[PDB]
C-alpha cells in the first residue's frame, strides 16, 4: 500500500525512492513575535534648558 | 501416368472427391491493480499525484 510514514524521523514515503524525498513538510505562518518597549517614569519628570 | 483419358465407349470412370478444413482460437483475461491511503494523498507535497 502506498503510505505517507514519516519522511521526517528517517522513514521516506513509498512514493519516494532511495534518490528522492519530501519537499515540504511543515507550515512557515510568516508572522513572527516581538516584544514592545518598556515603559519610563522618570524621564516625563525632567524638563529641558537650552545649551 | 495419371491423367484422366477416355475412351469412345465412356462408362464409370475417372471419379473425384473433395475434402474441408476447420480453424479455431480462444481468447483469455488479463487485469492488474494498485492501492492507497487518504493520508497518502493528504499529506503528500506534490497535489495531482492520482
Amino acid at each position: 500500500m502506498l503510505n505517507y510514514n514519516a519522511p521526517t524521523d528517517g522513514q521516506k514515503s513509498s512514493i519516494d525512492g532511495a534518490n528522492s524525498d519530501q519537499m515540504q513538510t511543515f507550515f512557515w505562518l510568516k508572522k513572527a513575535i516581538i516584544t514592545a518597549r518598556k515603559e519610563q517614569y522618570f524621564m516625563p519628570l525632567a524638563s529641558v534648558t537650552n545649551m | 501416368s495419371k491423367l484422366p483419358l477416355l475412351t469412345e465407349n465412356g462408362g464409370r470412370v475417372n471419379r473425384v472427391g473433395f475434402t474441408r478444413i476447420a480453424r479455431e482460437g480462444s481468447i483469455h483475461k488479463f487485469g492488474f491493480f494498485y492501492e492507497f491511503t487518504q493520508e497518502s494523498i493528504d499529506f503528500d507535497s506534490d497535489d495531482g499525484l492520482m
